[PDB]
Parts: structure tokens; C-alpha cells; sequence
DNA sequence: CCCGGTGCCGAGGCCGCTCAATTGGTCGTAGACAGCTCTAGCACCGCTTAAACGCACGTACGCGCTGTCCCCCGCGTTTTAACCGCCAAGGGGATTACTCCCTAGTCTCCAGGCACGTGTCAGATATATACATCCTGTGCATGTACTCGG
DNA sequence: CCGAGTACATGCACAGGATGTATATATCTGACACGTGCCTGGAGACTAGGGAGTAATCCCCTTGGCGGTTAAAACGCGGGGGACAGCGCGTACGTGCGTTTAAGCGGTGCTAGAGCTGTCTACGACCAATTGAGCGGCCTCGGCACCGGG
């Protein structure tokens, strides 16, 4: 078939991410504004990242990049080194 | 009649106390590399760098969940709506 | 595919999972202690009456001289 | 406080989740670490009121 | 025979005069008593400067200002044209200020 | 709210001095670039199957409406103090004198950070028994109705 | 025609039993845990040199403290429109079942470039002398504060 990647994060995907989030009911248009929020979040962090790896000549993105995008993002991660 | 819900709940509970991503990883991978392509090509990307926009990901879309359903609570609702979600990210700063 | 013929159910089982057994059609029925049809108004009774289902056996030797209710019932679930 | 939350936890060995039992059940560990992201570490559960049945 | 305004008339007047212009809506002298007041609790013998406590005005004016935006935002997503110290109270709580 | 008059103090332009920006000159060092490599990221393919997708059904939650009761809102009059100027003096800042603390350099030396192999060791899964809650069945006592007798 | 009584129906309480729940236990395994020697980047000790801020005065503005003026805060009143509760209609969101799909696994193959490394070098810190851009200061002036009629 054909479908889009953002179509790839499933409505019981995003169900068990409200159930983890303490909602016992979820309404029908929640699935798709949550696919757009999600796809805006990751704009948000891939581009600062990618920018970092661009910074570095480096045609690999690291983990590091990422530690650092959501650093500046007020995301910033623990684990994963920083 | 014992009140249903019973091995559904019990498995959100277990499923809740047990910490695993939520987000199937090759389709969140291959949103990350769909949405990393228009900003470069030909990018390559390290197995840890994935799994870290996935927990904060994932993080950020159960607190956003969190602040979602206090919204829709204070709307004298136990259903989350769009009109929650954007009201959640609006007092979050995150838009308008 | 059904690949089964006779089963053994029990009487809890049969009144949680009566969900699952009301949408499987059965040409007959055995019932061992029959006593516990003893009571038309329980729910097993009207559960058992729920089934579709050609004929019926209940071999029991409760002493339906007891009370002529229980006599009754047994006539009554398997002729109504 | 993340050994007494082994201990509550029956546990020798100090583990993420025991880790973020620590600093969220902690008022003044989670204003800090708010934005702090533990891994494998989970949550507080916690069942909102309204969610309850009956 | 007395001419008076239904009532949210004058109200929404106000709200386009205090839009409108740029004054400090609380007193000087009395915030400036409470500025002392605090920081004489924090720190005997303290001494203040005007740019400073005009600033602590500015800051607090327009924290506040902000507040009973999100506030007025939670009343309205609550369906009513009244806010409520639980519409403070969220939008302290979502803004992550008492989370 | 818009318009014409007056008015004043803060904006904007000039004067002059000095201290930072600039010009010239040196050392060296972090870096630019090429050389090599070996890890990890990429691609692929098959067995397994858990999760996802689609659909049916109804139950409970959104949502719309109505009604009461009051709790703010607009307006009038009444009381408090914020606000705008003088007058000491208490501090915030210039000016000079001077020392404890840190810089810099060079050896001497304790300490930690891995490459590797070895031995534990909590602790991740599951299974079963013990506990508890309630669902169902049985039994006993009480109440209502109908029938018969006075 | 009314009252007594017998009979049938019924409802409540108790006890049994089934199913859900939770902790106690078992076990093999990834991973903490523990030597064994390496060494190279650190950590400190020991002279010599630098330097900026502590300390004490002291001149000078910017506070903190006096008495009036009206302007805003406050108190009250009245009714009106808004909050909150009750209720009902509808539909959609949840749950279960069946079909479907691609997600997880781990097995193999391949090479791309992040990283280590080695060499040679232009750029900038650094130091000294010179110069004018910027800034305190001062004054003149005009853009907008204030105001009363349309």
C-alpha cells in the first residue's frame, strides 16, 4: 500500500501515549492533531540538529546533536550523554 | 457481575509500570528521516540519535497529554479535544 | 472451521462467557445435576432457554415431590 | 532519597526507576530537573479523580 | 429616567482604554511599600532605587497582564465570560509555574 | 474623537578631551588538509507474530436547553492618600596607598580509565499458592389475599 | 356483611464457591563487579613574579522626611445578566471479534566516513606607539503634553 509516514505513528500508538498521559477518553480528530504537533515537534528539533551536523561536516547525525538541539529547545535529554 | 474492564485495565497498569517506547521504531525512523531529508540529503543517522527523539518525543507528547486532559477536565469533560490540545500548547507558548 | 463436537462447560463459566457461547448454534444439550433448575427465576434458566437448540437431556434424581415448582420448571424448559 | 525508594522497591541496587521515584517524589529535585528526562525511569502512576469509577 | 449602560459596556470600554494606552495600573507608592516590605523580610537594612522598583512595577504589571490573558483564555474554553481562581490556577499549572 | 492654540523640558546638535581603536611588528600554535582504517551505519531477506485495521453495537458522555438565584456591574456620593515641591545627610562613588592571592614554569609523583578476562549476582521473566471480594443459591420468617364461618 | 385464619407468595440474610488479585519463590543470564598491569594525562609541590581589589578618606548627589491639593479609592444600591445545576436527546467513542499487515529478530554482506594521526602554516594574542570616535557637558529649540470647543 501507500501511505504516509506520518500516517505511520497508529491511533493505538497514540492511545497508549494518552493512557501513559492519564486520558481515559480520547475523541476522534485527537489522532490527527496529535500526527501534526508530533510532525511540528520534530521540525523543530531535526532542524537544529541537522543544523549542528551540517556545523560538524559530518554527513551522520549523532546522538549528541540531538542532546544539544533539545538542550536549546528546553527538551534537553538525560542518558544519552551531554 | 464483577465490574468489566477488568485484564484491559490491569494491562494498562502493567503496561504503564513497565517503561518501553510506545511508538512503533521503524515507522517513527522513518518519519525521522522522511522529515531530516528536506532539511538535508543523504543523511545518516546513529542508532542512539533515533532512540533519543523518540523518548523526547514521546515525552513531550504524554506531558503534552497530561496538560491536554487538564483541560478538558476544567471543561467539565472527560474527553480530550483539539480545542484542549490547543488551548494546552497556546497557555504552553508553544503557538499564537 | 470447527473442529469440535462435544464440550464441557461449567455453570460459572457459562454465565461469564455466555457472551461467546450465545453466537454458537448446538443441537443438544446434556445437563448433569439437574437441580440447579430448580429456580425459574435464575439466571441459568433463562440462560439455557437463550440458546437455540433442537432437544434437551437432564438426567438428575432430585425429588420433584418436594415442591411442585421444580417439577414445573422442568416440564416447562424443555416444553413450553 | 533513591536508596529509601530501593528499599521501598525491596531492591539492593539503585535502578532508573528508583532514580525518578526519587526526584519527581521530591518537590524541590523535580523544580530543578522539571525539564529533565530520565531514561527508562517511567512515572509517578497517578489516576486523576474524575477517571475513577463509581 | 436615570441614563445607565447594560452591564459589560463600560466593562469592554475600559478593556479598549487600558489596551489602549501604556499606563501603570497600580499605584506607586503602596507597591513600593510592599517592595520594601518584602525585601525588609528578606534583608534588614535595605536600601532601593527608583529605576529598580519601577522595573519590579513594570515586570509584576505585565506578568499579571499576561496571567489574565491565559486566564480569561481558560474562562472562555470553560464557556463562561467570567474568570475563576481555577482559571488562574490552570493557567499557573499549564504554564508550569505551580506544576 | 478630532482640531487649533500655547508651552516647556526633554531631544538633538555642538565643544572638547582621552582612552580605546588602530598601525606596525613578532611567535607560535591550533588548525587545514591529506593519509589510513575500522566501526557502524546502511541494505536485504526470511520465519514469527503482535500489533494494527476494519466493522458491529450500544451505553454513557457531549451538548443543548431551561430555570433559579445571585454575584458582580454601573452610578452616585463620601473619605483617604498619592502626588508635587523644599531641606538635611547618608550613603554611592572618586582618589590614593599597599599586600595577600593567583599566575607562570618546571619537575616529581599519585590516580584514575581502559583492554581483557574472570566470577559473581541482582533481578527480569513466569508460575503457583494464599487471600479476598462478591455472585449465586438456599432457607427461614413475615405479609397479603381469599375463603369460610358466625 | 365482617372478622378470623390458612395458604401462597415473597423478601432478606447467611453461607458456599468461583474468580480476580498479589506476593512469594525459582532460575539462568546480561551486567554490574573485580582483579592485572599501562601509562599518560593529571595533581600537587616548590620558586619567582605580577596585580587587582581591600581599606581609609572625602567630596557630592540622590534618598527620606515635612505639609497641602485635589483625584482616586471606597462604600452603598439596585437590578440584571451570568453561573451553576437539572435534564434529556443524540451520537460517537469504547470494546470486542475477525482479518490483515508490517514490526521485531538477528543473519549476512558492504562500504562511508568519523576518528586518529602526521605535517606544515596563516592567524591572532601580545606588546608599544599614535590618533581620532566617542562621550560627558552644555545650550538652544521644537514635538508633543495639555487643554477647551465641535
Amino acid at each position: 500500500v501507500l501511505r504516509d509516514n506520518i500516517q505511520g505513528i497508529t491511533k493505538p500508538a497514540i492511545r497508549r501515549l494518552a493512557r501513559r498521559g492519564g486520558v481515559k477518553r480520547i475523541s476522534g480528530l485527537i489522532y490527527e492533531e496529535t500526527r501534526g504537533v508530533l510532525k511540528v515537534f520534530l521540525e523543530n528539533v531535526i532542524r537544529d540538529a541537522v543544523t549542528y551536523t551540517e556545523h560538524a561536516k559530518r554527513k551522520t547525525v549523532t546522538a549528541m546533536d540531538v542532546v544539544y538541539a533539545l538542550k536549546r529547545q528546553g527538551r534537553t535529554l538525560y542518558g544519552f550523554g551531554g | 457481575r464483577y465490574r468489566p474492564g477488568t485484564v484491559a485495565l490491569r494491562e494498562i497498569r502493567r503496561y504503564q509500570k513497565s517503561t518501553e517506547l510506545l511508538i512503533r521504531k521503524l515507522p517513527f525512523q522513518r518519519l525521522v528521516r522522511e522529515i531530516a531529508q528536506d532539511f538535508k540529503t543523504d543523511l545518516r543517522f546513529q542508532s542512539s540519535a533515533v532512540m533519543a527523539l523518540q523518548e523526547a518525543c514521546e515525552a513531550y507528547l504524554v506531558g503534552l497529554f497530561e496538560d491536554t486532559n487538564l483541560c478538558a477536565i476544567h471543561a467539565k469533560r472527560v474527553t480530550i479535544m483539539p480545542k484542549d490540545i490547543q488551548l494546552a500548547r497556546r497557555i504552553r507558548g508553544e503557538r499564537a | 472451521d470447527a473442529p469440535f463436537h462435544v464440550v464441557i462447560t461449567s455453570y460459572q463459566l457459562v454465565v461469564q462467557d455466555v457472551k461467546y457461547f450465545q453466537r454458537v448454534k448446538w443441537q443438544y444439550m446434556v445437563l448433569d445435576e439437574a437441580q440447579a433448575l430448580k429456580s425459574s427465576s435464575s439466571v441459568r434458566w433463562k440462560i439455557l432457554l437463550q440458546f437455540q437448540c433442537r432437544n434437551r437431556l437432564l438426567l438428575t434424581g432430585t425429588p420433584i415431590q418436594n415442591t411442585m415448582a421444580e417439577l414445573w420448571a422442568l416440564l416447562h424448559f424443555i416444553m413450553p | 532519597l533513591a536508596g529509601n525508594a530501593a528499599r521501598d522497591n525491596k531492591k539492593t541496587r539503585i535502578i532508573p526507576r528508583h532514580l525518578q521515584l526519587a526526584i519527581r517524589n521530591d518537590e524541590e529535585l523535580n523544580k530543578l530537573l522539571g525539564r529533565v528526562t530520565i531514561a527508562q525511569g517511567g512515572v509517578l502512576p497517578n489516576i486523576q479523580a474524575v477517571l475513577l469509577p463509581k
